[PDB]
Formats: structure tokens, sequence, C-alpha cells
């Protein structure tokens, strides 16, 4: 037994979100899950599940379950999916084949953009590799694109290897701030400690 | 439970080489990012470098770029640090830590007990263990005096590790010489003296040394 | 670099008292911002991670909060068994950096030293060295003078001392202090004390020994 109800408000209704390439996760453990104020809720732009129905998800136990959660344009929500290309699958948050979980968007122009545009809000343009699922890279070493060693973003073929979103009010909706959260489901072989309710 | 276990750590010359490993164990080793943190004596903690689940990717300081390689086998489920021309600021005791997700850059949620690497010019001693013998108001004191070893450490232990209650083993200092001193000592009831056994243990792994030196009353 | 300061470097509370480190970074590093413990002789400790999340198995007196620049790590009640250096980390950039470590002690009862006194050891004599053996076991508060005695002469520029880590029980210290001179110097001079002053003590206490018994 087990009485919590799960902090998804924490996640969720946060003041502050992560740059994509840093993001975030939460450990979600011994507390109960009403999934039914999420896939109900009309405040979610995607709501896209994988593996599970979103709407028989309150009747499974999971070991832990992970949320994930970042800033992105819109443009590239599509690419938070499994077998998913580009800038922001390559390079700052790759989902794998085999994902299991739900992956959750809206838009938060009301929060994320200044008048002026908001350069808080990163993705990373540049790395020599890309990404393993669910593999992170924090760094901020600059990009060496030739054969030159580098120092700073002053060199030749020394790239600064993030990019500011530099959110806009005004923008195109593809070009609006979109915040997302990845919940991942795992369930071990250990006892389980986070349920649906009853 | 998980298990992270460190090796490799000796005396070096200034410039030479060092191969440390990290034996991993309890969990599925090949998804977790591992790290390298390392501590000079009696200072703070340095993040060294850190590999990603598979291997592909690896991220050093720069204090260490270009001598270090962090390195994993995950058949082994073994992490490892090359470091190559080593100097006397990378005397250090080493931890492999694992990433609290595994993703990477996360806290690090479990440590191993370290590995010393003490780089110096100067070379291997074993020590010599004299007994500090009591003649002391109720209670009686007794000890033996770890003295003229390098480098660190000794492991000092009474009765095989047995005799744990009222024993005070003392950090080492480093005299004069260039050569470490160390003592060790414990209190028992001035009634056990002539009657009970008390064995000095001292284990010093870079000479090769094993002593154990009966303290008695004089 | 990011630059991660520490408040205090080191402090001592009585046990069950609360207790607040902070962490100071040198920018607004959100909630990226671990907490370690490091008690003597062991590894690291992850106690709390992102900014307030408890890890599994540490107790509930430990949390931790803040962001932003200002990070704060809190013992609601202070137990012998924290005797430890805590170190804040941030989680923002590389290279991850941690603080300078912060070193807990508890602030007990004044307690005297019991003072040994121990002569070179006749396997020593042989090697042509003699090291004079003064202890102060089970003290506090940590700090006191130990004077060592050649015929009533002070002696220095001669003497070692080191220190234990508080005891994680009765929050004690001992101290060994080692006087090292020549075998020939050893037996030119004959009436050998240490003479260690202390806050639990009335007056200088002196213990010493015959050479030769
Ligand atoms: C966020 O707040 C709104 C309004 O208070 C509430 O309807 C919603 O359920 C909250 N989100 C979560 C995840 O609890």
């Amino acid at each position: 037994n087990i009485t919590n109800l799960c902090p998804f408000g924490e996640v969720f209704n946060a003041t502050r979100f992560a740059s994509v390439y840093a993001w975030n996760r939460k450990r979600i453990s011994n507390c109960v899950a009403d999934y039914s104020v999420l896939y109900n809720s009309a405040s979610f732009s995607t709501f896209k599940c994988y593996g599970v129905s979103p709407t028989k998800l309150n009747d499974l136990c999971f070991t832990n379950v992970y949320a994930d959660s970042f800033v992105i344009r819109g443009d590239e929500v599509r690419q938070i999916a499994p077998g998913q290309t580009g800038k922001i699958a390559d390079y700052n948050y790759k989902l794998p084949d085999d994902f299991t979980g739900c992956v959750i968007a809206w838009n938060s122009n009301n929060l994320d953009s200044k008048v002026g545009g908001n350069y808080n809000y990163l993705y990373r343009l540049f790395r020599k590799s890309n990404l393993k699922p669910f593999e992170r890279d924090i760094s901020t070493e600059i990009y060496q694109a030739g054969s030159t060693p580098c120092n700073g973003v002053e060199g030749f073929n020394c790239y600064f290897p993030l990019q500011s979103y530099g959110f806009q009010p005004t923008n195109g909706v593809g070009y609006q701030p979109y915040r997302v959260v990845v919940l991942s489901f795992e369930l071990l072989h250990a006892p389980a400690t986070v349920c649906g309710p009853k | 439970e998980v298990q992270l276990v460190e090796s490799g750590g000796g005396l070096v010359q200034p410039g030479g080489s060092l191969r440390l490993s990290c034996a991993a164990s309890g969990f599925t080793f090949s998804s977790y990012a591992m790290s390298w943190v390392r501590q000079a004596p009696g200072k703070g903690l340095e993040w060294v470098s850190l590999i990603s689940g598979s291997g592909g990717s690896t991220y050093y300081a720069d204090s260490v770029k270009g001598r270090f390689t962090i390195s994993r086998d995950n058949s082994k489920n073994t992490l490892y640090l090359q470091m190559n021309s080593l100097r006397a600021e990378d005397t250090a005791v080493y931890y492999c830590a694992r990433d609290l997700w595994g993703s990477g850059f996360f806290a690090f949620d479990v440590w191993g007990q370290g590995t010393l690497v003490t780089v110096s010019s100067a070379s291997t001693k074993g020590p010599s263990v004299f007994p500090l013998a009591p003649s002391s108001g109720g209670t009686a004191a007794l000890g033996c005096l770890v003295k003229d070893y390098f480098p660190e450490p000794v492991t000092v232990s009474w009765n095989s590790g047995a005799l744990t209650s009222g024993v005070h083993t003392f950090p080492a200092v480093l005299q004069s010489s260039g050569l470490y001193s160390l003592s060790s000592v414990v209190t028992v009831p001035s009634s056990s003296l002539g009657t009970q056994t008390y064995i000095c243990n001292v284990n010093h792994k870079p000479s090769n040394t094993k002593v154990d030196k009966k303290v008695e009353p004089k | 670099d990011i630059q991660m300061t520490q408040s205090p470097s080191s402090l001592s509370a009585s046990v069950g008292d609360r207790v607040t480190i902070t962490c100071q970074a040198s920018q607004d590093i959100s909630n990226y911002l671990n907490w370690y413990q490091q008690k003597p002789g062991k590894a690291p400790k992850l106690l709390i991670y992102d900014a307030s999340n408890l890890e599994t198995g540490v107790p509930s007196r430990f949390s931790g909060s803040g962001s932003g620049t200002d990070f704060t790590f809190t013992i609601s009640s202070l137990q012998p068994e924290d005797i430890a250096t805590y170190y804040c980390q941030q989680d923002a950039g590389t290279p991850l950096t941690f603080g300078q470590g912060t070193k807990v002690e508890i602030k007990r009862t004044v307690a005297a030293p019991s003072v040994f006194i121990f002569p070179p050891s006749d396997e020593q004599l042989k090697s042509g060295t003699a090291s004079v053996v003064c202890l102060l076991n089970n003290f506090y508060p940590r700090e006191a003078k130990v004077q060592w005695k050649v015929d009533n002469a002070l002696q220095s520029g001669n003497s070692q001392e080191s220190v234990t880590e508080q005891d994680s029980k009765d929050s004690t210290y001992s101290l060994s202090s080692t006087l090292t001179l020549s075998k020939a110097d050893y037996e030119k001079h004959k009436v050998y004390a240490c003479e260690v002053t202390h806050q639990g003590l009335s007056s200088p206490v002196t213990k010493s020994f015959n050479r030769g018994e």
C-alpha cells in the first residue's frame, strides 16, 4: 500500500522549463497517478502514447515513472518520437525505437516569449555524432569544423555548439514555444511503486 | 546491490603512465554514463572525465585533456582511465561514479571506494613497526608506531580488525626526510595488560610489507 | 567554469541543532545543483539531487532548497553520525564543479584529555633514532597545546602532531605528538615529559617518565 498522489504539477505547472539540450528528468515513485487529469485536460496540443493506450493507463502499476521536460519550437515536436531525425532528435533528445510511454506538448507562448525574443532557451546545433537513445550532452565545448583547433567562436571553422531560439510572441505557430513532457514507464522485475487509482 | 570497485592506484614517476580500472556489478553497466572524480589529499573534489553508456561520447576537464582517456568494455563491466604524462598535481584518490539516471551529467549516485595515485620521484619504502608499551589511571593506553614509509597508504588494524573500541589510528604525517610517520593507539582496562593479547597489524601494499607486532607491557 | 562557493567552510553545532549550509553559484543555474556527504576515509554520499529531491535511503532530516544562485542544504536535527564534509556540485555545464566543501563538527560538553606518555621502544633504539610519544585521548574542544620538556627545556622545531577526526560516538578528538631525536641525544638527557593545556583542565597537566624506567 501507498497513499500519495503523484506530483505531476511539480513537472507540468513548473515556472521554468529546461533547454532541450540540458533536459530535466523527475523520478515519480511511491504515489498513485490518475492519468485522466492528463489526457482529459484540454491543455495539450500533443498527447501521443507508444506501447500503451492512454485510456487504459490507470489500470497498470509501474516500478517507476520518469518525466523529461524541456522546450522546443512547435515545428520540432514531431521529432520527439521513435525513429525521428533532425536537429532535436539527433543532437538534443532522441527517443528509442522500443520506446514505451507518452509524449505530451503544449503551447507556451504566453510564458516563454519576450517582447524582443527569449534567448534563454537553447538547442544544440553541432555535434560530432548523434546521441544514443536517452543520451544527454550538456557540454559547451567549441565545435571544430575544420582541420584547425578551436578556442572560441572567433576562430575560423570554430562554431559555437548551442543556438538560441529567440522566442518572440509574433512568430508563426511553428516557431512558438512548446513545452514537452515525456513519460517513460519503467517496469522492472522489482516491486511496482506507482499505480493507478482505486 | 550496486558495486563499483577501483583498482590500479600506485606510485609512478612524473611523466609516467597508469591505467585505472573500475569493476561494476549489480546493474546493467552498458546503460549508464560513468565518470571519474579525483580528490587531492585534504582538498575538495574535481570531476575528471565522463563516458556515455555505449562509449561513443567522452568528455574531459581541461586540466587533463589529451593526457587522460576514459574508456569502457561493457563486456567485462569495466570502466578504464588511461593516464599518461602524469604530474605531481595528479596525486589524488580516484573514484568511478555512476550517473543517477544513466543519460549523462546528472548526480553521481554510486561511488567506488577510491584508489590512490601518488606521483613522486621518491622511491618506495617499507615502514618500521615499534611498539608503544604501557607502564595509567584505571585504563591503560598502548600503541604501535609506523615510521619511515612511502608512499601512502598503510592500513593499521588491531587484533586483525576484531578490536575497534577505543582505537585511534592517526592520519600520517610527512616528516622532514620526506617520509611518512603514523601512530595508532587503543585504550584498554588496566586489568587486561598481562592477561590479554593485543596485536598491531600493519599492512603497506606499495612495499608488500605485512607486519604483526605484539604490544606488551614492559 | 561555474565557480561554486560554500559558506561556511566549517561549522560546529550541538547534537539536535538545526544546521544550514548554503552553496552560492556564480550564475543562475536553475535547480541544477546536487549535494554530497563524505565521512572521513570514505567515499562521497549522494544526498540531494536536483535542488530538493531526497535520494532513496537518505534520512529525512536532510533536505535541500533554493534555486538560481543561492542553494541551501539543511539538517533538521544534527546527529553525531553526521560528522562529515558536505559538498555542493553544479549540474548546469561542463566542467562539472564542486564547492570547496564544508566540515561539520559537533559542539559538545567540555571534556579533558586523558594524557599518556610513551618512551622509545628498545627495538627502535637499535635503528639509531628515538621518538617520544605523548597521547591526548578523547577530549573536546579540538584545540589544546602540547609542550615538550627535555630536562625542563623547551623543545621546538623537532616534534610533530597529528589529530583524528571527531569520533562519531562521543564527539571527541584525540591527539598524538611524536618528538623525534637521534639515539645519541636521547641518552645524554634524562627527564622527559609533556605538559598539556586544555580548557577542561584546572591547571596545565604534565605526564612524565624516567629515561631507562
Ligand atoms: C495545473 O494547474 C491547473 C489549474 O490550477 C490544474 O487544472 C491542473 O490540473 C494543474 N496541473 C497538474 C499536472 O496538476
